[PDB]
């Protein structure tokens, strides 16, 4: 898998490591006395919405043929 | 030498080196420290998951 993209998000156990994701090419792994990475090693930023209820669907749609 | 000032510098440096065979030992403590440290690094870093 590749190296994960470099995020300088982390969070300390026992003392202030001062993780740099820039200072190494493959990120240490994580030790449970030492750091915790941020979550999502393969993830992006995206935009998501919610669906609403069917019934809520329903009565937007009978509004709107009524409507026109 | 009859010379009183160039036998206060030959005085003056074994004087400094009687402090030296003591005050130089030291850096044994120093080795014995630093020797310690390394260790106690190695173990706090050790791995565990
Ligand atoms: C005699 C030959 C030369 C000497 C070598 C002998 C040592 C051999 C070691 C035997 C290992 C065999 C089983 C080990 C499996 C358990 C450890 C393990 O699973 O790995 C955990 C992990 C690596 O896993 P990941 O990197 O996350 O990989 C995950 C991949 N998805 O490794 C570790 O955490 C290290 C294991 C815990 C260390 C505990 C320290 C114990 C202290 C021993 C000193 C004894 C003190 C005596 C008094």
């Amino acid at each position: 898998a590749p190296n994960p993209y470099p995020n300088g998000i982390h969070f300390d156990r026992v003392f202030p490591t001062h993780y740099d994701p820039l200072a190494e090419t493959n990120r240490t792994k994580a030790n449970l006395q030492l750091i915790k990475y941020a979550p999502g090693n393969y993830s992006t930023l995206v935009v998501t919405s919610e669906k609403l209820p069917r019934p809520c669907i329903r009565t937007i749609q009978n509004y709107r043929r009524c409507q026109m | 030498y009859i010379s009183s000032v160039a036998e206060m510098m030959f005085d003056y440096t074994a004087c400094l080196v009687f402090y030296i065979r003591i005050l130089a030992q030291w850096i044994r403590v120093v080795l014995m420290v630093v020797t310690f440290i390394s260790l106690s690094h190695y173990v706090s870093d050790f791995d565990i998951t």
